[PDB]
């Protein structure tokens, strides 16, 4: 190619090294395409259920509830909100 | 699942030498302040259902939910049994 | 653009990795199935 | 030049060759050395305090020496800050009051109770 | 089986990591060709996922497994796409597969593409995992990891040793903004009892003012950083010694854009701590202006963009102090449009010339050589320019205008800063534009035989982000400077709400004088520059220091190492030397050793002379005994005495 | 069956396999790996849904010496673990044959004397997370000195000898204080167990004197300023096991040791001179870090390092909460992981390789060695604490806690954050970085037997740093026995 | 492998054959360094003993029964074979391989495979299996902690006190515990600190 230089062939790293470009590349790339595919495949199939909207899955009188039963405790606890005590 | 639902021993009423009462008070004051953790998460959960659902309006809807998460934060915690073990409030 | 000597996808590391990642992945499916099917999971 | 440390290090240096310090960023570049990179020959002698005064140590700079550099930024600070406040005296009036809201400051969504107003309460109508 | 949260978080992952796993066995061509496919598949979810959001806005959340449950304090890996997350994605997705097709042409002849763009891609996951997690913890993730990322790619040229010392200096910036990062985690976890957004955000109406700040203060300082603001800027010119797409997706657009989002999301708790809202306006006034002056004189190339960034950077940090964080976001969409945009006709000026200096001093007259290139970079600096019906002009002159809508008094003062650093905009742009296209020749004559415009793989990214340097503003000026939007619902403080007085107070004089000045000043000094050159090239001693002033970062890069960094090393070697081997060896093994060695040679000789063993014995018993009756006589009277006899008898033995 | 049958056919085993190939690493290999597989089948027969202790088995009683005791008077040295215990097992168990593993090759005088003393000592190790009474642990604490000066005597480099003598003195000094605290203990209580000594409650006055031995000890093993010296030099002249073995549990042991003796009892001592421990350990974060920044030796670097990380772990363990013992015991668990990985690419590749250890001969080695330039950068990265890597969670929950305690010193105390960074990088840079130093020549990358183990010891900080919440099985019960709230 | 695949005469000829040759560390460099300053016949010879060490010249039930003057023979002729096959495996850097057919074993450069370790087959086996073990058993005990119990406690108390609940909806008894607990008290705590009341 254009630019290059000698480099050490028995230097190996997981990386392809100077200028990797393998004659089977087609190959392997077919490989690895297949293994990407099935993986984002299986990861969105497996978060499906793990997903939510923000909103819409709460009913707000729920929240009522939930807010009246706050006051009660805070009452048989006795407290006070932020600010009265002035 | 078989959930066991072990017996509460206290420290005022077991004598120190009997080790088997000890380590059931030990392990009974504990499990009681997990209890209470699991009550304050279940308080905080609410707290961001109210919040996520209203928004604008979390100022209003959440305000109670929020007091009670905030007096309950410096109470329900783990704070251990030594120091109920070794100091009798009664002197 | 110039070509280098071949070299085999399936490298031992990959074989190893690949099969324990997701060999403990096919353990954790089936104990949960287990557990769906029964009160407890197979190790347990 | 031998700095402070490296001439409070005298009384130690027993046999040790006492050399001046020279940083290797300083020296000529287009002289072949050995090491090119970090500019060293092979055995060139080293002064004890030589790691902060190799390439790998923090780059010197030859164009201000340093007082006159500290100097400078302190005063294009302060005088951007002193600007900064002086202007502050010589500032217009707005032209209209900030924005009222009806609900007596909307204390009720802002998470009031009819005694913390003053927190809570926003202006006033 | 479709999920665009899923596709979006692991879809990068895949990227990222295949390379790194299979490279050898794939060649630096498939690779290059998976990671740009792979994130433009990603892109296009986000569009996609834009639209519905726009139609319906309640956005998507993702569970995930517990990090951490164990006392008052639950961690899980959430993850969500709101509205602040759906835009800094998609100035991140967008701009990252742009690099991902322009540094296909810009790195071919270089051996090591592969770990390029692996870590293209790995900054690109990091940061999807910085704007989507929905707590501080998942937050902190990204901060860190793309920092390692950063001194990585910086670092990319592992040979060249300044590009080494700039990774360092970056990396270490941002663990001096880290550290009090953590320190705002470990208060926000004591205060609160949790990290993550919605508790946090539902209750800080009623904490302590006190708390808050300490809070704000510390993730700001993380900011201040990673944002590169006047105290910590030192990295950001020093990034540039990397590859220019490196320079296009991080220190450009989406990097230092990452404190801004940090205190946008925060900005719920902001509006209860004013103190630190007035720290983050003075300290961005004092950003961009100290970055246009440094830029105004300085004659490298991705020296003077970088520091247009900063600039840009520190009026968004402006607006967020003057309490209008919507349009700060909106002018973080268009500076990642109009900047990277920027670096990627940088790099095709630099490879048309033969030596790929970085120098406009020598470039010359390559208007005709390359129109290209010129359309495309003129186009961002007019968008820079705020020139009319631009992204800018909306993203920018607004600020420049709550300047003076704000309801504080002193914020007057900031509308000239923020003025002052236009003018300087028009000043650096059209600069380089003379320097590089208009002006005569520099170079010699076989760069101009030799200059060509750069292959496909260059030119396509900058027609796209020149369509969106052209056409997003007014296109989403409705989303986010809209009267009464509600996509962003940020809960502002009614009181700080300025912007209908900002866009109904502000005159003619306070909305012309910018627009009018940009045009001016930038045509003047093209005229200057062309006919009057000698008012560049006086020669006088006294403006070429001021020169050096503002060449050089206001001598703060000089500071730093003499007054901060060199005063860290020489303490710490007068600690390694004068405590951990002083001191501390004299009260141990040095000083012990040689207490022994007289101790012991003292005692042993005390028999001095062997002449005659029989009578120095003797008299040893003699003066035992009449040592021993006396001794017993003072301490019978009294015994306070006799302590000092025994001090001094145990010199005697052993001195 | 007989016991003694049983054994005497593992020694049969051995001699016969000694006699024909005149070597045993290759038995204390499978005698390494059969305890780890021991050690999990009690996990697995483990309750957690107890505080007490399991596994109780008696020695050296007056009536069956020799074997288990069943009787009604206990006279003799105890064992059994908790949860805690068991943490420290499982680690000690997973570095043993990697400790050994490292060594594989470049061990060839004497080699067999060598592959006895590190399994002694890591055996003694592990009993000594066993021990339930102070002298028992005492005993086990102090039986390292012996094969450490041994070993480092022998197999160590050039400064072996002056190593050898302050591993021993040093450890010994701290080690007699703490031989007068618990003898203070055992004739006033008359009874050392660590099953019932939180019940007595002694004197407050006597508590800040037992105090003050335990912690002379305590700040000489772990170590704590201005008591740090010994260990930048033990390593340094080390074997390579000898380093690992250290870092990675002698150093635990002081951690384990606070946590076993001195809070559960001297409760009140604890929370009345904790301020001292902070500016202790504080005082060590900085100083060692700011220390290490002008330092040439790689192996000494390390060393500092590892004074560093111990002395977060003691603001958290030292801060009367649960975040400060689970972070405290997660740093020491992710550094007996880290470290040892650093001291084996640092003393097991490059000093095998040029037998070296000065940094400015190393530069370059990206260009030919990459694959240690990727475990440098990795194992750099988790040492200094990057997150999804215990020594981060470690370091963050520790700090949550000595903040909670002490806010400024707990705050203060995040520049450990930087300087960390600092130490690390100024060395990661210089190696990964540059063009290939003159001074070396090319030698092979990283072999196969390096790489599993630093593999080893990433995927398990990786584990620990994506899920940490595995452990609390163990650890829910000790994260509120040593707490003293009121 | 093998069971009782020792033999007696084959060690006892092959200790003189070995002590016929020169010293390992001096056989392929000749006291100069080149592999080329041997012969040919000799470098065959080393080969071939060479080759015969990763050769199953024992079994177990040979060494846990048969005496010490044997093994002690097996041992010191067993390290001649180790040292010749590593300085020649290093020096020439060839390996020994005999093919099917001839019987002619010498030096060759293939090294792609049949050559392993002594610490594969314990480790890869016995110590990474077991880890993996430890790996499943930590994940499937984290189902013991307490914070589950201490959620299905929650629950089953407020359903004690408040047993009205369970008569309610299937997908509602969940809202109706988290109301009840946000309600009152479910922790005995102060139950039993009895002195501490006054
Ligand atoms: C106290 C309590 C303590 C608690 C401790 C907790 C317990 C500890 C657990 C320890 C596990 C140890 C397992 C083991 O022994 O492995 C040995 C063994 C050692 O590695 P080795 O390959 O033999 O080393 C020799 C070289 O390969 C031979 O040399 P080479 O020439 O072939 O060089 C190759 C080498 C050279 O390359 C390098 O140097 C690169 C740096 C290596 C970094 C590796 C760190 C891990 C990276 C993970 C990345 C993921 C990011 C997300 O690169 C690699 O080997 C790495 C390959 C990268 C992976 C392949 C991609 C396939 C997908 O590894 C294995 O056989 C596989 C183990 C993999 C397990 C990972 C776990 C994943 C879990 C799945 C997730 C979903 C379910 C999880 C829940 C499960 C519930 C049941
Ligand atoms: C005196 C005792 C101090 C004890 C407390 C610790 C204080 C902070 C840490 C300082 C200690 C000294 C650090 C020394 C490390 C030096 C390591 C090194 O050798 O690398 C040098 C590197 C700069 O590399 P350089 O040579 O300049 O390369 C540029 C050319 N391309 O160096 C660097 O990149 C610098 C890394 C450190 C960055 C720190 C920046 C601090 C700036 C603060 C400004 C004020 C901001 C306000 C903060 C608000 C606080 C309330
Ligand atoms: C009722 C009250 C009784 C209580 C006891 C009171 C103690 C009184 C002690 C006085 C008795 C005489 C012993 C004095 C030590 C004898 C040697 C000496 O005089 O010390 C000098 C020594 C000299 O060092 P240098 O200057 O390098 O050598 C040239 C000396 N012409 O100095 C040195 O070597 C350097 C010293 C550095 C500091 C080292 C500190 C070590 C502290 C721990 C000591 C533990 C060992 C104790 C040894 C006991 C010996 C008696
Ligand atoms: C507590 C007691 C401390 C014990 C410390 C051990 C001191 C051993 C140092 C001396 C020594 O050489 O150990 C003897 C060892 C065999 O030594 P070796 O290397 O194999 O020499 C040839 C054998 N005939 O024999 C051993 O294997 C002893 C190992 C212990
Ligand atoms: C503090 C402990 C300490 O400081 O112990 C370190 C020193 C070690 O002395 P050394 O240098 O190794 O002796 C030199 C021996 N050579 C030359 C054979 C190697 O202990 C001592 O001198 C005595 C301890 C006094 C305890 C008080
Ligand atoms: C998060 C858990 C870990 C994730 C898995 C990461 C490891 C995958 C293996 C990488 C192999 C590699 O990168 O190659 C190693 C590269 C080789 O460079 P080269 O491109 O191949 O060209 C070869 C040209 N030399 C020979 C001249 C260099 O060495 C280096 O230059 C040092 C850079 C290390 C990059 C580290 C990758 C990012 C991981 C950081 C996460 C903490």
């Amino acid at each position: 190619g254009g630019g290059r230089y000698p480099f050490p062939k028995d230097v190996i790293s997981m990386t392809g090294g100077w200028w990797a470009n393998p004659s089977n590349w087609k190959l392997n790339g077919l490989f690895a395409t297949g293994i990407a595919v099935g993986l984002a495949l299986w990861v969105s199939t497996a978060t499906l259920p793990y997903t939510r909207r923000r909103e819409g899955i709460t009913s707000e009188s729920d929240i009522s509830k939930w807010n009246a039963a706050a006051g009660v405790w805070r009452e048989r606890h006795g407290k006070i909100s932020t600010g009265e005590a002035a | 699942s078989e959930h066991q639902r072990p017996e509460l021993v206290s420290f005022d009423d077991i004598n120190y030498n009997d080790h088997k009462k000890v380590r059931e008070a030990q392990e009974s004051y504990t499990r009681e302040q997990f209890i209470r953790l699991e009550a304050l998460k279940t308080v905080r959960k609410a707290l961001e259902k109210c919040y996520e659902e209203s928004g604008p309006n979390h100022f209003e809807d959440c305000k109670n939910l929020a007091e009670q998460y905030l007096d309950m934060l410096p109470t329900h915690r783990l704070q251990g049994y030594l120091g109920y073990q070794r100091n009798d409030p009664s002197k | 653009p110039e070509l280098t000597p071949a070299v085999p996808f399936f490298q031992p590391y990959v074989l190893k990795w690949a099969g324990v990642s997701l060999g403990l992945v096919a353990f954790y499916q089936f104990n949960s199935s287990y557990e769906a099917k029964n009160g407890h999971t197979w190790v347990e | 030049i031998r700095a402070s440390f490296d001439k409070a290090e005298e009384p130690m240096l027993g046999d040790y060759p006492d050399i001046d310090p020279f940083p290797a960023q300083l020296k000529n570049p287009y002289k072949k050395y050995d090491d090119q990179q970090d500019r060293r020959n092979l055995e060139e002698p080293l002064s004890v305090n030589d790691d902060l005064y190799d390439m790998w140590s923090p780059d010197r700079f030859t164009h201000f020496k340093n007082q006159d550099a500290l100097k400078y930024f302190i005063g294009f600070l302060t005088i951007f800050f002193g600007a900064s406040y002086v202007a502050t005296y010589f500032v217009p009036e707005k032209a209209a009051i900030p924005r009222e809201f009806p609900y007596e400051g909307l204390w009720k969504e802002s998470g009031g109770t009819e005694k913390s107003k003053a927190f809570f309460g926003q202006r006033s109508e | 089986m479709y999920n665009a949260i899923s596709l979006i978080i692991i879809l990068p992952c895949i990227s990222w990591l295949f390379p790194l796993f299979f490279g050898r066995q794939l060649g630096y061509v498939f690779v290059t060709r998976m990671t740009s496919t792979l994130i433009i598949i990603t892109t296009l979810i986000t569009y996609y996922y834009f639209y519905q959001l726009l139609g319906n806005n309640n956005p998507i959340n993702l569970e995930l497994f517990n990090y951490l449950n164990i006392d008052y304090l639950d961690i899980n890996y959430n993850f969500e796409i709101d509205a602040l997350t759906i835009t800094m994605l998609l100035a991140i997705t967008t701009i990252s597969s742009m690099v991902h097709i322009y540094s296909i042409g810009y790195m071919e002849t270089d051996p090591h593409q592969v770990r390029f763009f692996s870590l293209l891609s790995m900054f690109t996951f990091w940061m999807i995992i910085l704007v989507t997690g929905s707590n501080y913890f998942v937050l902190f993730v990204g901060w860190e990891f793309i920092g390692v990322t950063s001194y990585l790619l910086i670092s990319f040229w592992v040979t060249r040793l300044q590009a080494m010392k700039s990774a360092l200096s970056a990396v270490l910036m941002n663990r001096f903004g880290d550290a009090f990062f953590v320190l705002g985690l470990c208060v926000i976890a004591y205060v609160f009892g949790t990290l993550n957004y919605s508790t946090i955000f539902a209750t800080a109406y009623l904490i302590n003012t006190d708390l808050l700040v300490l809070i704000m203060l510390a993730l700001f300082i993380a900011a201040m950083a990673k944002s590169a603001q006047f105290g910590l800027h030192n990295w950001l010119t020093l990034a540039m010694e990397g590859p220019t797409p490196v320079s296009s997706l991080l220190h450009a657009a989406t990097l230092v854009t990452a404190g801004i989002y940090l205190l946008l999301r925060s900005a719920n708790i902001l509006e209860y701590t004013p103190t630190v809202l007035f720290i983050i306006l003075w300290i961005g006034a004092l950003t961009t202006l100290s970055a246009g002056l440094i830029a105004i004189c300085s004659n490298d190339l991705k020296r003077i963009i970088a520091l247009s960034t900063m600039s840009q950077l520190g009026m968004m940090t402006i607006a967020i102090g003057l309490s209008a964080y919507n349009l700060a976001l909106f002018h973080l969409l268009g500076h990642a449009f109009f900047k990277a945009l920027l670096f990627m006709s940088a790099g095709s000026i630099i490879h048309s010339i033969l030596n790929e200096s970085q120098d406009i001093r020598t470039y010359g007259g390559l208007l005709s050589y390359l129109p290209y290139t010129y359309i495309c970079i003129t186009i961002a600096s007019l968008s820079l320019m705020a020139m009319p019906g631009l992204t800018g002009y909306y993203t920018k002159d607004i600020i420049i205008e709550s300047t003076y809508g704000s309801y504080s008094i002193s914020n007057y003062v900031v509308y000239w800063i923020a003025y002052l650093s236009a003018v300087l905009t028009c000043v650096y742009s059209m600069k380089i534009l003379y320097l590089t296209f208009y002006s005569n020749p520099n170079n010699n004559t076989i760069t101009y035989y030799n200059a060509h415009e750069s292959n496909i793989y260059i030119t396509l990214p900058m027609f796209i982000l020149a369509i969106f340097a052209m056409f997003a503003g007014w296109i989403l000026k409705d989303i986010y400077l809209g009267v009464g939007t509600d996509f962003v619902g940020t809960h502002i403080l009614p009181n700080n709400f300025s912007y209908f007085d900002t866009e109904f107070s502000i005159t003619q004089f306070y909305k012309l004088l910018p627009l009018i000045s940009a045009i001016l000043v930038s045509i003047l000094i093209v005229v200057l520059n062309e006919f009057f050159a000698i008012v560049f090239n006086l020669n006088n001693k006294y403006i070429n220091t001021v020169y050096s002033i503002f060449n050089q970062k206001l001598v703060s890069d000089q500071i730093l190492n003499h007054f901060i960094i060199f005063k860290g090393l020489v303490t710490s070697g007068n600690i390694a030397h004068h405590v951990d081997k002083g001191s501390l060896y004299r009260l141990g093994p040095v000083g012990i050793n040689r207490l022994l060695n007289k101790a012991s040679y003292n005692v042993i000789n005390l028999s001095s002379n062997t002449r005659s063993s029989l009578s120095m014995n003797s008299m040893l018993i003699l003066i035992t005994i009449v040592s021993l009756l006396l001794l017993v006589l003072v301490m019978n009277v009294n015994f306070i005495i006799v302590i000092p006899v025994l001090i001094s008898i145990l010199y005697i033995l052993f001195s | 069956m007989f016991l003694t049958s049983i054994l005497l056919s593992s020694l049969y085993l051995f001699n016969r396999i000694l006699a024909w190939q005149g070597n045993v690493k290759h038995f204390y290999l499978f005698a390494s790996n059969l305890l780890l597989l021991f050690i999990v089948v009690l996990y697995i027969n483990f309750n957690t849904f107890s505080n007490s202790f399991q596994f109780n088995f008696e020695l050296f009683n007056s009536l069956n010496p020799f074997g288990l005791s069943n009787s009604d008077i206990s006279n003799g040295l105890l064992f059994g673990i908790d949860g805690l215990s068991l943490t420290f097992i499982l680690l000690t168990v997973l570095l043993i044959p990697l400790t050994l593993l490292g060594n594989w090759y470049n061990i060839n005088f004497n080699s067999n004397l060598y592959y006895t003393l590190v399994l002694a000592i890591g055996l003694v190790i592990l009993l000594n997370f066993w021990a339930l009474d102070y002298i028992s642990f005492y005993i086990l604490f102090e039986a390292t000195l012996p094969l450490l000066f041994i070993l480092i005597h022998i197999y160590g480099s050039s400064d072996s000898e002056r190593a050898s003598f302050y591993v021993l003195m040093f450890t010994l000094s701290g080690s007699l204080f703490m031989l007068l605290s618990i003898v203070v203990i055992s004739i006033v209580l008359n009874t050392t167990n660590f099953i019932n000594h939180n019940l007595f409650v002694l004197s407050l006055d006597l508590q800040t004197i037992i105090w003050l031995g335990l912690f002379i000890a305590i700040m000489v093993k772990t170590p704590l300023f201005p008591i740090h010296v010994w260990l930048p030099v033990v390593h340094s002249e080390s074997p390579l096991a000898g380093s690992m073995i250290l870092a990675g549990l002698i150093l635990k042991l002081a951690l384990y040791a606070i946590l076993r003796l001195l809070l559960p009892l001297l409760c009140e001592a604890q929370i009345l001179y904790t301020p001292m421990i902070y500016i202790i350990s504080l005082l060590t974060i900085i100083l060692t870090s700011l220390a290490t920044l002008r330092q040439i030796d790689l192996k000494v670097i390390i060393a500092y390092s590892s004074i560093s990380h111990m002395g977060i772990a003691i603001l958290g363990v030292c801060s009367n909460t649960s975040l400060g013992i689970y972070g405290s015991i997660v740093l020491g668990v992710a550094h007996g992981f880290v470290s040892p990985a650093l001291f084996l690419i640092v003393g097991g590749i490059l000093y095998d390789r040029y037998h070296i250890r000065i940094v400015n001969y190393y530069k370059g080695l990206t260009t030919y060695m990459p694959q240690l330039a990727t475990y440098i950068i990795i194992l750099s990265f988790a040492n200094i604490g990057t997150p999804l890597t215990g020594n981060f969670t470690g370091e963050f929950l520790s700090l949550q806690g000595g903040f909670i305690r002490n806010p400024i010193i707990g705050g203060i105390s995040c520049i450990s954050v930087l300087l960390a960074a600092i130490y690390q990088l100024k060395l990661t840079n210089k190696l990964t970085g540059g063009i290939s130093s003159i001074y070396m020549h090319r030698t092979n990358d990283v072999t196969i037997r390096e790489k599993f183990i630093m593999n080893i010891l990433i995927i398990s900080t990786l584990i620990i740093g994506i899920c940490p919440q595995i452990m609390y099985n163990l650890l829910y019960w000790t994260v509120n026995n040593y707490i003293y709230i009121i | 492998f093998a069971l009782r695949a020792y033999n007696e005469e084959k060690e006892l000829a092959l200790k003189q054959r070995l002590s016929q040759l020169p010293p390992p560390g001096k056989a392929f460099v000749t006291a100069e360094g080149e592999p080329r300053p041997a012969k040919e016949a000799e470098l065959a010879e080393l080969a071939e003993i060479a080759a015969l060490y990763k050769t199953d010249r024992v079994g177990i039930l040979d060494i846990l029964l048969l005496g010490n003057k044997h093994a002690r023979l097996y041992r010191d002729n067993t390290a001649l074979l180790k040292d010749y096959y590593y300085n020649g495996r290093r020096i020439l850097d060839k390996i020994p391989v005999k093919d099917k057919q001839t019987g002619k074993v010498t030096w060759e450069i293939k090294r792609e495979g049949a050559e392993k370790e002594d610490w594969v087959n314990q480790m890869y086996f016995l110590y990474a299996p077991s880890l993996i073990l430890l790996l499943i058993v930590m994940v499937y005990k984290s189902r013991e902690d307490i914070t589950f119990w201490a959620k299905k406690e929650l629950d089953q108390r407020v359903l004690d006190k408040h047993p009205e609940i369970n008569d309610a909806p299937e997908n509602e008894r969940d809202a109706l515990i988290v109301e009840r607990i946000i309600a009152g008290d479910y922790d005995k705590l102060a139950s039993l600190q009895k002195k501490a009341t006054p």
